[PDB]
């Protein structure tokens, strides 16, 4: 009856969003918008690792789903959506996002794009290769 | 302050040493390999060698062997189907010179398990009461929680 | 030479803080918690120096968190065996320095183990002047 | 709160070099800790752990000699090259204040034995004529563990055991008496001649005159060559001091087996030692009995009877309760029964659960061992059938049919038939096979079977293989015992419950074949009145008079 | 410093022994067991393990052995029938790894009697002459007298 399992404490700003990794349910990245998206697991309160993920704040952290695929996407107000992969930790490439400020980046699971979308109204849709 | 991490797959090795190193449990893969990272514990800089438990990797620890000040002997509590296993490993180790004077300290682990066997009953298996030519120690261990890790490295440290 | 079958002292569920048997009946663990577990169970919320458990005088009292333990044979009375279970109480409490009490107890371990070792010797009443046990143990 | 392997591994280190008192000493307490926590020792490092303290002896120091003594008997058996400890144990013996003398005899004396005796009585000599009680009591308990080595060695401490006995100190003389019974035994005689040399004493030791009546109870009348009496003038025959205890354990053996006839200040024939003692407060348990008595325990029973029934009917707290049903049944007789009786239907009132089987199986059992007649005892295992309906079980079918043809099987059959009446399933399977059982065995024309059968019929389908395979097996007797029978027996065993189950088959295919198909030689000869599987004595009395206060 | 002195029964040990600790010459029983004891010479304190050299007690030295600094090896020199015998049982001795660096100072004792082998006799029939591993030397002594008692335990000081 939705008493507090644990509480995460790492994030120094406001908590954008949250997605779960598909890869381990106990894992899930939290995005702020401190220029970090950081992964935590359940167990420990703390953030077990910290990726920078963008550098003017992360709105939006997602995960690119599926069984064998450790992404993160971030989403900051620079304009800009940007890849990362988790395992490698380098940032496989950016994306040019929108001609404003991204409010939010997703993955397609199935299509190989991403999907942005930005406070100018306009949502692009771009090829992941 | 030299140490070498080995025990079987899965037994929580890597698990333990990035909870020691980034205060963090992180979603680990098999180590087909080596991890080698260094710890400060009150003073000490441990240099902790995690080195992969699947067989391919087993058959190369020997390489790890040399300068080893102390070694770190992680054990899956919850599996008692592979403690002979780990006793043979383990004993034969023991007979290796180049690990001669090397403290040895057993981490019984995943003790959050509610079957996990006891440090006792760990140390009756392993045979640890026999060995009479060097330091050991058994300490029951989570590395999720990181309960008995501190406990650890303040033994090794007393070597 | 016998009178005291088995001295506990239990906590307020029966399990074994401490038990030491001064019978041959009780060396295991797993029987020896079922015994303090099964004298508790009849003695508690119910405090007289009398209890008639497995056919033998059992003689308790208590405090916070223990009922402490004599039991012994029920051919006696409550009043020869609760000489020993007054001297048990007491001697534990001036040589823990401190009322028998769960904590008392576990603060000195030693203290606890010692005293109850000189109050029954395997049976017999070895000592039951409180007194006497506490200058003859050390902490 | 410990690990075993942990602690007896470190104490490792004492074998070698290191000994330090305070780091020695806390990891033996831990050992005894291991033990008291409850745990068990493994062997190849409490062996290491053994020959390791023993270098620890070295350093005297009374907490670490302490120590010192519980961790070797506790680990003693379960180590090796344990005889090097008996020197060092000499050494801490001889040294004075009780904290050694006493501990170190008694860790001493159990690990000794008959190659080790020799060493230790010096010492022991020493130990035993203390009327300081730790040396002295330790001392005699030790030299009772060693008449087991070597009894030959401990005889000789007879005099210095004597010595002990002569103290009125509470300790010295119970520890010195009783193990002076055990040591000088070679006869009876000399056993004799060292009780009546106490004996004419009025003590102010209780557990000396409880330890010695119990040597005495018995008629002694060649304590110390010879004398004209049983007499015992310390409490057994006498009540020079009160204390319930005592008195009690005194007061039921001299009354009808005389330690000594009855003096004006110490009854031993009359009823009036346990009496006087009799009305009191927790106390009062002891003092209120009664056993044996003049001539009977009935008139006996009149004194104490308002205490036992008051504490019987008011408290509804076990462990009062309990005293007071122990008590009404000691002051109790073949007399006391009407009384018994009532008392006994109260107190289940008071605790009822068990306790509640216990007074429906003790009218009945009550009324089996002191006679208010058999039918009697019937009726109250009719009592006992319908109250508890379940705390019967099968040793009750046995017994109570057994029991029941001696006189009752018609009318108990009936009883039963009604009793079946109650609860189609949940009655048990051995209900069902009572009313089964006796309704095959009889063969009522006392009621027609045709209820009888109506009722099992029905509890059949519902309950355990063992009762529908009875069923079958019964009906088949019943059809060999009696002729009009077999119409029933037939419409029963078609029927997918009293065969054609499981085990019920099998034997339902056995019995039936026999009776439909083949001669019933068989069946004839099986059928010799249609008795149960076997005939015990009679269980319950014994069984309810235990269980009843507890 | 810690030393362990033994030798076959009757050879004079715990005469030495407290000899050196009460300037006394005491009546002793065969030694069923150890004594063990400490004595102060020049700035250092030994502690000493006279171990018996009966046949049971001889079966046991070997838990006395480890952490033993130096090891006093009495010999009673007018015993010549059981010279060999000490000569075997010091040989393993000297085989034992607990043993291994140990100081190395034989006794040769009851120099006092008429027909006492000479300590270069005992030398040669002991095999000290082939020790080439550690510290030897051997020591004419009278336990009684006190003679080459303190020489002992000045030659072992300088281990």
């Amino acid at each position: 009856k939705w008493s507090c399992s644990q509480v995460f404490e790492g994030h120094t700003h406001y908590v954008m969003q949250i997605v779960i990794n598909p890869k381990d349910n106990n894992q899930f990245a939290s995005a702020s918008l401190d220029r970090t998206i950081k992964v935590w697991q359940l167990g420990s309160s703390s953030p077990n690792f910290t990726l920078e993920g963008h550098e003017k704040g992360v709105n939006c952290i997602d995960y690119y789903s599926g069984g064998d695929k450790p992404y993160l996407i971030s989403g900051a107000d620079d304009r800009l959506v940007k890849i990362w992969d988790y395992q490698n930790k380098t940032c496989v490439q950016t994306l040019e996002g929108h001609a404003q400020n991204v409010s939010c980046a997703s993955f397609h699971p199935e299509l190989p794009i991403i999907i942005t979308g930005s406070e100018d109204g306009t949502v692009r849709i771009w090829h992941s290769s | 302050m030299r140490i070498l991490m080995v025990g079987l797959d899965g037994a929580g090795k890597t698990t333990v040493l990035y909870k020691l190193k980034l205060g963090e449990v992180i979603t680990t893969i098999p180590t087909i390999g080596f991890n080698v990272e260094t710890v400060q514990y009150k003073n000490i800089s441990f240099t902790v060698w995690d080195v992969g438990g699947q067989d391919r990797i087993r058959s190369l620890w020997r390489h790890y062997y040399r300068n080893t000040e102390g070694v770190i002997f992680v054990v899956d509590s919850n599996d008692r189907s592979r403690i002979g296993e780990a006793r043979e490993v383990m004993q034969r180790m023991l007979n290796e010179d180049e690990l001669r004077n090397a403290a040895w300290l057993v981490f019984a682990n995943k003790q959050d398990l509610p079957e996990a066997m006891s440090a006792a009953e760990i140390t009756e298996k392993l045979g640890l009461h026999s060995i009479r030519n060097r330091p050991w120690f058994i300490q029951a261990t989570c590395a999720t929680s990181g309960e008995g890790l501190y406990e650890g490295l303040e033994w090794l440290s007393n070597s | 030479l016998y009178t005291v079958k088995a001295i506990l002292i239990l906590d307020n569920d029966g399990d074994r803080l401490f038990a030491k048997y001064y019978d041959d009946t009780y060396p295991s663990v797993k029987e020896q918690k079922a015994f303090e577990k099964n004298i508790f169970n009849k003695t508690h919320r119910t405090d007289s120096e009398i209890a008639l458990l497995e056919g033998l005088t059992v003689v308790y009292k208590s405090s916070i968190d223990l009922y402490f333990y004599v039991i012994g044979s029920s051919y006696e009375n409550e009043l020869m065996l609760m000489a020993v279970l007054n001297c048990l109480f007491d001697s534990l409490s001036q040589m823990l320095r401190k009322n028998v009490e769960k904590r008392a107890l576990l603060e000195n371990m030693e203290g606890l183990f010692l005293a109850v070792d000189e109050i029954v010797d395997g049976g017999v009443i070895l000592e039951s002047d409180p007194q006497q046990v506490v200058h003859r143990v050390a902490l | 709160h410990l690990e075993k392997s942990a602690v007896l591994q470190e104490a490792r280190v004492f074998n070698e070099t290191p000994i330090n008192p305070r780091k020695c000493a806390h990891i033996l307490t831990k050992i005894l800790y291991l033990i008291n926590q409850g745990e068990h020792l493994g062997t190849t490092e409490a062996t290491e752990a053994f020959f390791a303290m023993t270098k620890l002896f070295q350093s005297n120091d009374p907490t670490l000699r302490r120590m010192c003594y519980l961790t070797i008997k506790e680990m003693s058996c379960i180590a090796e090259d344990v005889i090097i400890v008996t020197s060092s144990l000499t050494k801490d013996m001889t040294g004075k204040e009780d904290n050694y003398r006493g501990p170190a005899v008694r860790a001493l004396c159990q690990i000794t034995d008959s190659t080790m005796l020799q060493a230790v009585e010096r010492y022991m000599k020493q130990a035993i004529v203390d009327k300081v009680p730790s040396v002295s009591s330790s001392a005699l308990v030790s030299s009772l563990h060693l008449l087991k080595c070597s009894f030959d060695v401990v005889k000789r401490w007879v005099n210095e055991a004597q010595e002990a006995a002569s103290s009125d100190n509470i300790m010295v003389q119970y520890h010195a008496l009783g193990l002076l019974y055990h040591v000088r035994k070679n006869d009876r005689l000399a056993v004799s001649k060292m009780i009546s040399k106490f004996t004419r004493h009025g003590l102010k030791s209780p557990f000396a005159y409880c330890m010695m009546i119990r040597v005495a109870s018995k008629q002694l009348e060649e304590e110390d060559g010879s004398r004209d009496s049983p007499l015992f003038d310390f409490i057994e025959s006498c009540l020079r001091n009160k204390h319930e205890m005592v008195v009690y354990e005194a007061a039921s053996a001299i009354v009808n087996l005389p330690g000594c006839s009855a003096k004006e200040l110490a009854p031993a024939v009359s009823v009036l030692q346990l009496f006087c003692s009799s009305p009191k407060a927790a106390l009062r348990y002891a003092a209120v009995r009664t056993l044996n008595k003049v001539a009977m325990k009935h008139p006996s029973a009149v004194t104490a009877c308002n205490l036992d029934l008051e504490n019987l009917v008011t408290d509804s707290n076990r462990s009062i309760a309990t005293l007071a049903i122990t008590t009404l049944l000691k002051t109790g007789s073949e007399s006391s029964i009407d009384r018994l009786m009532k008392q006994i239907s109260s107190f289940m009132s008071e605790i009822s659960d068990e306790f509640k089987v216990v007074v429906v199986q003790a009218i009945s059992a009550l009324c089996q061992k002191y006679p208010r007649k058999h039918a009697v005892l019937m009726n109250f295992l009719f009592t006992m059938l319908r109250e508890e309906g379940g705390f019967e079980y099968k040793r009750a079918i046995v017994d109570c049919i057994i029991s029941i043809i001696e006189e009752n099987s018609e009318s108990k059959e009936t009883g039963l038939s009604h009793l079946c009446e109650f609860i189609e399933d949940c009655e048990f399977t051995v209900l069902a096979t009572r009313i089964l059982h006796l309704l095959g065995q009889e063969g009522p024309k006392t009621n027609n079977p045709s209820k009888y059968i109506r009722f099992i019929y029905n509890r059949v389908v519902l309950e355990h293989e063992e009762v529908r395979a009875g069923a079958v097996s019964a009906l088949a007797k019943f059809g060999a015992q009696n002729e009009e029978m077999l119409p029933s027996i037939l419409v029963l065993l078609k029927r997918c419950v009293m065969d054609d189950d499981n085990e019920v088959r099998d034997r339902a295919t056995f019995y039936l074949n026999v009776l439909e198909q083949k001669q019933k030689a068989l069946n004839a000869g099986y059928i010799l009145n249609g008795l149960t599987v076997s005939i015990p004595g009679l269980e319950k009395a014994l069984q309810q008079y235990t269980l009843e206060p507890s």
